[PDB]
RNA sequence: GUGGCCUAUCGAUCCUUUAGUCCCUCGGAAUUUGAGGCUAGAGGUGCCAGAAAAGUUACCACAGGGAUAACUGGCUUGUGG
RNA sequence: UAUCUAGCGAAACCACAGCCAAGGGAACGGGCUUGGCAGAAUCAGCGGGGAAAGAAGACCCUGUUGAGCUUGACUCUAGUU
RNA sequence: UGGAGGUCAGUGACGAAGCCUAGACCGUAAGGUCGGGUCGAACGGCCUCUAGUGCAGAUCUUGGUGGUAGUAGCAAAUAUUCAAAUGAGAACUUUGAAGACUGAAGUGGGGAAAGGUUCCACGUCAACAGCAGUUGGACGUGGGUUAGUCGAUCCUAAGAGAUGGGGAAGCUCCGUUUCAAAGGCCUGAUUUUAUGCAGGCCACCAUCGAAAGGGAAUCCGGUUAAGAUUCCGGAACCUGGA
RNA sequence: CGAAUUUGGGUAUAGGGGCGAAAGACUAAUCGAACCAUCUAGUAGCUGGUUCCUGCCGAAGUUUCCCUCAGGAUAGCAGAA
RNA sequence: GGACCAAGGAGUCUAACGUCUAUGCGAGUGUUUGGGUGUAAAACCCAUACGCGUAAUGAAAGUGAACGUAGGUUGGGGCCUCGCAAGAGGUGCACAAUCGACCGAUCCUGAUGUCUUCGGAUGGAUUUGAGUAAGAGCAUAGCUGUUGGGACCCGAAAGAU
RNA sequence: UUGACCUCAAAUCAGGUAGGAGUACCCGCUGAACUUAAGCAUAUCAAUAAGCGGAGGAAAAGAAACCAACCGGGAUUGCCUUAGUAACGGCGAGUGAAGCGGCAAAAGCUCAAAUUUGAAAUCUGGUACCUUCGGUGCCCGAGUUGUAAUUUGGAGAGGGCAACUUUGGGGCCGUUCCUUGUCUAUGUUCCUUGGAACAGGACGUCAUAGAGGGUGAGAAUCCCGUGUGGCGAGGAGUGCGGUUCUUUGUAAAGUGCCUUCGAAGAGUCGAGUUGUUUGGGAAUGCAGCUCUAAGUGGGUGGUAAAUUCCAUCUAAAGCUAAAUAUUGGCGAGAGACCGAUAGCGAACAAGUACAGUGAUGGAAAGAUGAAAAGAACUUUGAAAAGAGAGUGAAAAAGUACGUGAAAUUGUUGAAAGGGAAGGGCAUUUGAUCAGACAUGGUGUUUUGUAUU
């Protein structure tokens, strides 16, 4: 807050054939006669200095969160959302990935890289291994230095192990069925990211969203309903229901006349 | 966002969306409420009317926990039963079985009768209540039981 | 990654530390790896490199060059080994600094300080 | 200055309000250095259960009298209905508040017997005994809830005679304006001879 | 017939002071004083939509103004010639 | 002294520049229009012009900008009684 | 354009960024892409997030550079010349000769304030001496200031200023003998115990304040590159002691 | 140009104060109120500046009130939704 | 104003808000004061309150929203019925005009009953309210606009300690 | 005359203690003006800056002379809220709390006023001894104008009836807190580029370790570390679970029932007035002066007063952790921050150089290379230096060193040049340059003898 401003400087005035800026008093420094005290003068001080006081947090809503963490669990189930977020799941037999709890019981690296090999994950592993980079800017001297993709979220229910095992091999993740933060479902607000459930985390999943036979376990909460019955609007749009009603169309190019 | 404003926009012109001639002064018209007798009148008196003066009188030490006393309409009195059970109490319509509503449970002081609670009986303790209310309350077949 | 808070991911303390480290901690970060032969021999890793120690060049132009160290200059950060210099214009031989992290240890210079660390470490001489 | 239609805003920020500015930045630093505390004092108090007794008791005021909630401290009254001095009750472990009295046989019971309830709850350790060490639970308010009462039960009979409630409340208020101009007229009515 | 034959002849907030209700409040309850509110007038702002207000500077200062005077120039030519 | 030579070597100032006549034009042009015209590179002088330079006019006016001084201005005050 | 989340398992020491290039393409444009040169360690496309985000001006800020311009100018204080030497080099240094000046309220010999090593020698000329320089108060390295008698030190002047005491919220103000119980100074006691005490006299107002005021006492000759009333030789004087 | 003389050193007076054989003179190139730091990034209806491109739309200098006349509010004119 | 060139250089952030818009939920709404938990300032979970909204009006004491299919009339998009194309009828949400009704305030009338001065039924009135009349709000975010702040940037003469 | 006592002195008497710094936060005193009010004086700024005095790791406040008006709560502090509200205000501009409610933290208390009166039972110091933050003797001293025990209003003190339930002080063992110390995996294998491999490719390994840094370029595996554990050293040890001398032997506290009592703070409450302050409004607090109390009295109950009652506490004496604050100090960890005109003034011998008599003012200034390998030697010059040579991946890195822009300049080359130059449209001339042609296709002359 006093940075620009640790001077005495006054202005000159007119009559002395320059600007009205303060400037330095004083003699045989160099630095006398130097303007100061604005955002144009070297060594002043930064037009509107920057506060601490600037909302930093930003507030939103629970049901809101809730939401987005809906809509990206059901990303994760989207086999062509996956592949646009860039997972390398194409040699996965299918998606949602739902392991035995085993994986939750497992203990060591070489392990968890054996069962990534065996379910599919790895390729995505390797992504994440070659995409290693030095960043592009001043940011590698801010603790920034290098930066690499996201590999696959392993979603648990009980921790035995499998948070340890999964934590050195690189860019994997591992959370819990409770947690499930969008930050890691949806990393740059891209949906689909590639998940490797557990059966306890898949059956658990039910009673910590709720269904339509079960509640949400989350007081007052149920999953969103949504505008609409189905996607499928060309189905719809085509269905011999609309079609009867529908009038003949034209040409779908009209030809050009005079 | 910053990227969005409009002072992006006005680089490279010149006054920056202030104008030439009256230009983006410092105080042009004075600070705050300034002159809202003398050359802020009109806006005064259009859009705040009643803004200079007093009227009423003075209450020294006044709290709000005197004055609590939130208001239930009729229309409104079923929804203070649980909603399990509203359905029976409204289809066993009859004394001597009639829900009991603490309105000061719920939280209220008085009851207003906007109109049309169904012929249900059912006895009401209230704190205040209204002429209106407790005339609808006993052509309803129930009872409003003063409370404190 | 780290788990603990006493230790700091931070490239410029880490610097710093490095940079500004004294005498006794530079003994231990200029550490050399021993040979092959020596590793089985031992049961040691590495060691930190010493004065009388014999070394081989492993990396560099000097690769496969062995010797005596001649000093260890912590203060520069490196080791000067005998037989590893540069001829100067004027026929002068000025030694050549590099890295104990590029050495081999051959042989090392043993006292009862350096067999208890040996030990220490889980040697078996 | 003043300008369109707005609403008039008071913004109390005239004088140097920079320099008192608050922002709480260290809310989580803070949050988990008030846990740190509350596990050191269960490890430094290891059995006992970080927090004392407390009575129920009633909100003052008339827009809070229907709530029941955690008072300070119990009566020495009731207290003494429990069997216990309150030194006593004190060192194990249960808040004494001599200023507080009690009006209220609810109130009195209720509290004699949240002060029963934990004396059979607890046990204390001799001073000179086996340490029967007893898996320390950390919240004596959780331990003992404070409950509402049920002041109606669900459903009764009509009982209606016709006073119209409103009629009542309105001659309430009446007697109370007009008694002291009543107790004038009367006592005129007795002076005069 | 709701003042002057018509078109002129007048005055906010705050404060005070009257008139009226015998009405509301003084917030732990009388009662009686006192005080504060409700509605309508009056005490005045003539700079008349309404600040409470003497000079001087030839010792002077600042922000400005060719929005504005003291030369020239320019239009006009009463007046002068 | 200026001047020429050897050495040494600044500054003011500078939108771009540098020939006029008339016109019109912010009513006194280096530029525009229409005419006169118009030949490299320069030296010493000179003081007509550059409305030359030097200073956000010190005169005047405006500002709800000051300050020094004065008084039966308004409002106070040390002292004194 | 800087930074951030995702992604291109993107570009790159077989050359990233940057810069230069009257070379090419694209876009109405802001601009983007590429050829060539230079360079040597990082950087970009896309989807989003974010802002200390775009300059021709502000007599803007800081730094740098011009024309003017090889120009104004380097003209007060009478004045220099000849020849040797040194040197790469001499109008300017050294020496010799001549001509002059200051002309004893000096351009001489010393000091006070101030400066601080400028003193002296040796070496040396990149910068500085508004020309030059071999020279210098410059640069480098060293040497040098010797007191009983000269000063300070002591005294008090105008004055400053503790104490006692009184104000003041207080930093502090007053006050300097004031409404103070304000000390040191002569001779015996004087080694059964000391410097005690029945020995005696008295009763100042702290202190600081002058390198020109007041004051104890040193002169001559010689001596150094540079100190000398200070060293040496000689010849004295004062103070305090026995 | 022998004195109301000139001058060294010491000392006293300090900023609404000093000091003045009096000029608002002098008080460190500062004086009709020194200098230093801070309040202070003081306020300015006043001057100056206000940084990329293209596309579409596109004014006002008028009404009323204002210690109002270099300024605001209001209505109008304009854009957008 | 600008001799020239490079770099720097001016509508920012915040508290409280207006309109509009997107989103979530919706007569409710807002987890984030705090607690729990954590791969630790993230993420995830959880209350009680409280804010705002769901009632207005009056200075206040206080009183407090259906004479009706929540009214009548006009106009209304859409829908329903109908003569093979014209053209009628029915129903008519939103919304806009108008006449009413209900709640508060003001001015009247004052009925049984009386603590005989309280009560205030019933009826009214060129009066009046930011009201009712099958709720819309609450949070978050964004542009623009407002005010306090150094407040787009630079600029006094001054004033105080 | 000899001894006290009281008050006042003196001592280089014995032992202590205060000052001064730093002051970010904290406790007070003093105290503006700029500013806003579009002027300005009340107001605002602001009970702020400057000034002065005083502490600690926090300070302060703190166990009601409280809030409240309720079915009452119950020391203090802080947060959310109350609330931009009640209220104040040229009722203008503006200002503006508190009760309740939810929470964090919670902790309580002690003197004065009492006769030990069958025993001043209390304490400092000197001198001894010892297990020395101290204990035990003895001895003068302090003190009866009152030091111990006993009681603090929640109470409690005596006097009677029963006759119950209850421990102390110090070493040792480990808790635990703190300062640390050491040990604890895995490639430098092969190939290409390069000065260097830390780059690319192949094959691997460890992973509770793929954080970060160093090393001749982007290094989990080369080094330090990292992760997970192990093993030590020292200080504090009365937050605490076990042994030790094991109990001063009438060595020590709480409870029920009846009686009599029940001391409770004075120039102080309070009142008036004056000044200041507050949202406090016929006066919120504070202070000056004047008056000046009482005993179920006294304070308060947010409108002045008289009379009538209710409610609530108990002032004029004192201590006390935690939740709270903290631009200073000392340790740490971090960031969508800045990146050498930025970020602190200061990335550097920076509060430095130097300016001012002084108070004070106050810069500029980072980068050779991986390694000086910092250029031997020859030659020309008086020398600086040049030309060669040499080192280096590079001298297009030579200390005036990474890159090396622009303004400005030299040379060379090309053009134009009759009192500016520059620009637009259009062509011309010179210079320079991009854009189909073997190519998916037509069918045969198969060249450098799946294909042309």
């Amino acid at each position: 807050e006093k940075a620009g401003h640790q001077t005495s400087a006054e202005s000159w005035g007119t009559g002395r054939a320059v600007a009205r800026i303060p400037r330095v008093g004083g003699g045989g420094t160099g630095r006398s006669g130097q303007g100061a005290f604005g955002n144009m003068c070297r060594g002043g001080r930064m037009f509107a200095p920057t506060k601490t006081w600037r909302k930093w947090n930003v507030k939103v809503n629970h049901n809101e969160k809730r939401y987005a963490t809906a809509s990206a669990i059901a990303a994760t189930a989207v086999a062509s959302l996956v592949l646009a977020r860039g997972h390398r799941v194409e040699k996965i037999p299918e998606i949602p990935l739902v392991v035995s709890t085993d994986l939750e019981s497992i203990q060591k690296t070489k392990e968890a890289v054996a069962a990534l090999k065996a379910v599919g994950a790895h390729s995505d592993l390797l992504k994440v291994l070659k995409s290693k980079k030095l960043r592009a800017g001043k940011g590698k001297y801010r603790n920034r230095r290098w930066t690499q993709r996201r590999g696959p979220l392993v979603v648990y229910a009980e921790d035995n192990g499998i948070v340890k095992a999964l934590r050195n091999v690189p860019g994997v993740e591992t959370a819990n069925v409770a947690s499930l933060n969008l930050l890691q479902l949806a990393p740059g607000a891209h949906l689909g990211r590639f998940v490797i459930w557990t059966e306890a985390a898949f059956t658990k999943l039910d009673q910590v969203w709720g269904s339509e036979t079960v509640a949400s376990s989350k007081v007052g909460y149920t999953l969103p309903s949504h505008i609409i019955s189905t996607s499928d609007v060309t189905r719809i749009i085509n269905s011999s229901e609309i079609q009867s009603a529908i009038r003949p169309a034209g040409q779908a190019t009209q030809k050009r006349t005079h | 966002p910053s990227r969005f404003t409009k002072t992006r926009k006005h680089r490279g012109h010149v006054s920056a969306g202030k104008g030439r001639i009256g230009k983006h002064r410092k105080h042009p018209g004075g600070r705050g409420m300034a002159g809202g007798q003398h050359h802020h009148r009109i806006n005064m008196d259009k859009y705040h009317p009643g803004y200079f003066g007093k009227v009423g009188m003075r209450y020294f030490h006044k709290q709000q926990a005197h004055f609590w006393k939130p208001v239930l309409n009729l229309d409104k009195l079923w929804t203070l039963i649980p909603e399990d059970k509203r359905d029976q109490y409204l289809k066993s319509a009859s004394k001597e079985t009639a829900p009991v509503i603490d309105t000061l449970a719920a939280g209220y002081g008085k009851i207003l009768g906007k109109g049309r609670i169904p012929n249900v009986p059912v006895i009401v303790k209230a704190r205040f209540v209204s002429k209106l209310a407790e005339e609808k309350i006993r052509a309803a077949g129930g009872v409003v039981e003063l409370i404190a | 990654a780290k788990q603990s808070l006493d230790v700091s991911s931070d490239r410029r303390k880490a610097r710093k530390a490095y940079f500004t480290a004294p005498s006794s901690q530079r003994r231990v970060l200029l550490s050399a790896p021993l040979s092959k032969e020596l590793r089985a021999q031992y049961g040691i890793k590495a060691l930190p490199i010493r004065r009388d120690d014999e070394v081989l060049v492993v990396r560099g132009s000097k690769k496969g060059q062995e010797g005596k160290i001649s000093s260890v200059y912590r203060l520069k950060f490196a080791v000067q080994v005998d037989k590893v210099t540069k001829e100067k214009v004027n026929g002068a031989s000025v030694p050549i600094n590099l890295h104990p992290s590029k050495l081999v240890i051959t042989k090392l210079h043993l006292d009862k300080d350096r067999k208890a660390l040996i030990q220490r470490k889980g040697g078996k001489l | 200055a003043i300008s369109k239609n707005l609403p008039i805003l008071k913004n109390h920020f005239r004088k140097h309000w920079q320099e008192r500015v608050k922002v709480h930045f260290d809310q989580a630093g803070k949050k988990v250095s008030r846990r740190n505390a509350r596990a050191t004092r269960a490890a430094k108090i290891a059995p006992r259960p970080l927090d004392l007794l407390r009575p129920v008791v009633r909100a003052p005021t008339v827009k809070y009298n229907r709530k029941v909630r955690a008072g300070r401290g119990f009566t020495l009254a009731e207290v003494k209905a429990a069997g216990l001095t309150a030194a006593y009750a004190r060192t194990i472990g249960i808040a004494v508040d001599h200023r507080r009295q009690n009006r209220n046989q609810e109130i009195f019971d209720a509290n004699v017997q949240r002060l029963k309830e934990y004396q059979s709850k607890i046990i204390v350790f001799p001073r000179n005994g086996k340490a029967p060490e007893a898996e320390q639970v950390l919240s004596a308010a959780a331990t003992f809830p404070i409950a509402q009462p049920a002041t109606d039960v669900e459903a009764r009979a009509v009982q209606d005679n016709g006073e119209s409630a409103f009629r009542t409340l309105r001659l309430a208020r009446s007697e109370k304006k007009f008694r002291g101009i009543r107790e004038k007229r009367a006592r005129e009515k007795a002076e005069a001879e």
